[PDB]
């Protein structure tokens, strides 16, 4: 509610709130992090007409009108964030399998994946809409699953090595012991 | 009241328009009834909005229209060939060589006709009172008018200008089978 | 105002439509009045949009038609041929040869008429003034047009092309009876 | 503006219906004025909605109509005969032969008239220019529909056929007591 | 627009109705202008609402109108007779014989006229055009509704029903205290 | 639309009335134009809303009218004089006897009138066409109509009766100055 | 529809105005096409609003108006000497002798005029039929109209009384330049 | 209902306005039809809004007009010359002679045209009847008139003012490429 806003003004400008018994938190030391998405719709449409306009001056900077200057005034600065680029979908699809490999690892079985199969899942769930969100959801569905079948049936116990490569002639991954 | 509206649910479920902004809203323009000033600029303001939402998806205009001024209908035809997304029309009723014009002027392989539409095609008409002067002024200009109006069409079908120019001499009546062999429009409709 | 306002609920309790909104949301669609380019216009974007809807569920078309322009007709029966929903046509008070024709222009075996429906059927009619060319030119259309008529009619109905051909030379009145014995509709609706 | 608003509590307490969509929400439908195509069509979706609303409670039809065309007539009559529920008809002001038709079609037992109501019934008008060909079946096709006219009105009043024939050859008069005496109507409603 | 809003608390303090609305929602209904069928039909629709809505609490009928049709007058005057709750007639302006029989159709004893009012009464009028048999009927018709006309306000006033047919010969107006001493009204509002 | 909308803050800050709508709100009633019976029934709706809303607050007619209908008038008057709170005419425009009477009808002391308002009195225009008994009665009753006008306005002016009966002979037109020293209104606004 | 509205926030972000509420919210008030009796009264009410929404705010009156009504003018006028705040006219197309009256009618030092604007002084037009008498009792009223308004033209221009009278007696048209050395505006607007 | 409606999400997600409020949302602005007071009142308040909104920012005029009054295409063009951001005129249908000042009268190096546009320019028309003295007049006043407009175009478009005068003699038809080289357009938009 935009009624919250007006506790955070004096959050953010004196450092200290009271409670109803009258005692006061210090927030001197405490970071406050606010995350929005408010001027990403007024600016993800190009203009209406022959003629196609700047629309660039909207760059979120019309979350003014919104945020009550009093309040933007006391904020140490508003942090654009840009779409993930490809490369930046390639590392996050990267992290993601450091990840997947550290949870095997503890159950003992090491995993190995093709950098083609690391590109194929990259493109598979590359999105800007949805950023790296999707993501998750893709990487668990094409390896979580049949890695899982193996590890709860038992044909896969501790010790065992996983590779994962992409069949190109169906579009498809590889599985295997 | 005259207009219905619809309900369709995307994340209420409370959405209730005119059944032309619900059709608008799937990229579908409906061109009916005379071609005029007030008509061609809403349907010029239509194509620009649906082309500025999605300049990738294309735009279904629904012609049925016994003709009209040559310059709204110009200002259409401008409006369909500037704007990215290709623009399919499709020829349901009838097209009398303004709705057939601007039918002949959709996006190459996209125009459709119904199988029992009719579509005719002619010179364009005038006319003016005065002086000698201006008498041949504005002959001269409907003459330009008319030769311009025959090369576009020569352009869009693939008709030579001498063969259009003979056909257009006088009214050409022409049923979906005709038209389609003619090269006003790709092909017919049928069935889903 | 002129219309009525209903009240139905579904989720939140709380629908007002004009009446005809309301039955257009129980996929029936009213074809009233003479047959021109704007009333066809409205009920083939009714069509469409129910046909988006669900493609799989019947469209009722309530026919009380003097008749109309033969072009805006076609065009109503070429988007009820195409539509993937079976559209039955019933007709109640009267069809004048184009409220006929889009009544027997229904899907077969759900063309329904009421019991004292009056059905009329006849050549179409038309004229031109001008040199004789543009009079021949405009005579070898209409000719044309009746005989694609022609040709639908028996198509639709069961009988003959001769049989149509010289039935339709006059006005022919059929009662409900008289329209289901000879073809146009299927049967005749009496009671729940 | 010209149609007056009121305010109905069920759940919140915020309903505001025209008058007349207040009236038809309580099951009560009025004809009033001339008998055309559009009031007719406008008549039918009203009955055929609170028909599918309650199939089992009637509906009430208040006829102040001095006559009209008889096809669209014969369209209330006809959804009248077909819907479920029984539709009762009260006569305030006048009838002439159409709204008396209608009148007369009412659930039987259930059709009323105010005291000093005055119905009136005739035989149809009608009429005809062209060659005498032309003449001859619009006039056969205009003494069908006399003859069934006649027919249901000797069904639903009790009347002989020949008794019917001989009262409309010219215009009849009937006041509330004539008329339940006649059997156009079961009663006189004079007081709550 | 032309019509003005008001506002009203009783819950929520948010009420927005046309003037006539809030005043209809006070049991005061609005007579002005020519007696037709349309207008006769919604004063009738807003009396049996409100009589619907409290059957105990009376009705105020402000009359200002030149006269009308005697069929929709009739029409109100049943409905004035038949509803439960005591309608009170109040003349402002005029009433010219159809005004003022609704007026003498009050209930006896709030039947008020203010003080500039200008009260009319004469024999109905009509006529006919067609055969001497059908002129006739009209005549014996025309002339029974002014039987009925004299019979129901002699009725009304107290006064004899040939007093009543030698004062309506012509036109007679009559101020607020000659139609208080005639007896249409029973009297004079002045002041709060 | 060609109405301009306002907001004003009470509560909750959100409140969009026509701007005639918001004047009604301050007790400030617009009479402009010609005076007929549903103007006049306007006006009388609203003072009486504005009367039983606080009885002891004024309200401020404002008129700048042509004339019209005697009997609308004598409507509005009436009403004016039964009602409890005071009100106050202001002549803005002209005032063309009906205007005129209306403005002389006011409080008295709050009857003001603008520098350049312009006022005119005439005896009440009329007329009848038919028998010569008709005529001598519509002909008593137009005199009985102008000695009631000119004993209402020789009473609201302060003139003797003999005056105003010589003055509105014929058209008398009025400045703001000669208006306030004949007695029709009491002084001028001419600044805040 | 025709108008368009627009979107502002102030504290909730939601105000959708027509255009012309949008700039009357901004005292910005429209005085276009023929001057008569409603739209004199619809400007009167705006000016009214806005006085006594902030008598210390001035109020820009935009004329674009080919004449009209003198009394109607009048009534404007007199609304804009008498409101507290200054009003600022401002001449946009033309202003022919009653525009342009109300333009030399501003606030002095705040009258502009753009620089192609066209402005027209006249004396004032009328007429009347009847007898001799009511005849000269007219002309003498429009030749006092005459020469009200030429004093009041030669008090709010600065010129002498003698000027005005020759440099009205026949269509007089100004500039923007000329209309600046004449008195009639105070200075020429360009750019911002 | 005949103008469509619109969604677009910014912060709810709930935004309907019709397409053409959408579309000066967007600063563009049509003028199309006849030129005459009203319509440029409309056009010049949406230009005092969209400057007031942001004056940096260009406004894109879209014009398809047979012509119009001179006076109201002046105010449009002083409005348009007095704002501070860049209004840039684009020419789809035809532009005589006002319309087609107004185009030119665009911003310079921002006045664009489409390839198919007609562009007429002509000495503007009127006319008087009346005393040779008022004929004087006025046939000064439109030849000040005709000198204006000719001076405002060559300055406009680069032009000498002879060859203006010499031109715009008759009517002299302009299609797209030579309107550029004219210089009453900068450049021809064909795609994206």
């Amino acid at each position: 509610h935009p009624d919250v806003f007006n506790i955070l003004l004096q959050v953010m400008d004196n450092g200290t709130l009271t409670d109803n018994n009258g005692r006061k938190a210090d927030f001197r030391n405490v970071v406050l992090v606010m995350t929005t998405n408010a001027g990403v719709r007024e600016t993800e449409r190009k203009s209406i007409g022959l003629i196609h306009q700047d629309n660039s001056t909207d760059a979120m900077e019309e979350i003014k009108k919104i945020f009550t200057p009093e309040f933007r005034n006391r904020l140490d600065n508003i942090i654009w964030f840009d779409h993930l680029s490809t490369d930046v979908i390639h590392q996050v699809v990267d992290k993601f399998i450091v990840e997947l490999q550290v949870q095997l690892d503890q159950k003992g079985v090491s995993l190995e994946v093709s950098q083609e199969a690391r590109n194929w899942l990259a493109e598979k769930g590359y999105d800007r809409a949805m950023g790296a969100r999707p993501m998750a959801r893709v990487i668990q569905d094409n390896l979580k699953k049949p890695l899982a079948n193996e590890l709860l049936f038992g044909s896969l116990v501790d010790g065992g090595q996983v590779t994962v490569a992409l069949d190109k002639e169906k579009n498809e991954l590889t599985y295997g012991f | 009241a005259l207009v219905p509206m619809v309900i369709e649910q995307t994340s209420r479920g409370e959405r209730s328009f005119d059944i032309y902004s619900r059709l608008l809203k799937e990229r579908v323009i409906f061109l009916t009834g005379q071609v005029e000033d007030h008509m061609a600029n809403l349907i010029v303001a239509q194509m620009l909005f649906l082309e500025a939402e999605n300049p990738e998806k294309d735009i279904y205009l629904y012609i049925n229209s016994p003709g009209g001024v040559i310059t709204a209908g110009m200002s259409i035809y401008d409006t369909m060939q500037f704007i990215k997304p290709d623009v399919s029309t499709i020829c349901m009723g009838q097209a009398a060589s303004m709705g057939a014009f601007l039918l002949t002027a959709g996006a190459k392989g996209k125009r459709f006709c119904l199988p029992n539409s009719r579509v005719m095609i002619h010179q364009p008409l005038g006319g003016y009172q005065g002086q000698a002067t201006d008498i041949e002024i504005h002959a001269r200009e409907i003459l330009k008018v008319k030769g311009r109006m025959n090369e576009l069409m020569a352009l869009h079908t693939g008709q030579s200008l001498e063969q259009i120019e003979r056909d257009t001499e006088r009214d050409r009546f022409l049923s979906a089978p005709e038209a389609v062999e003619y090269g006003l429009v790709d092909s017919i409709l049928t069935h889903r």
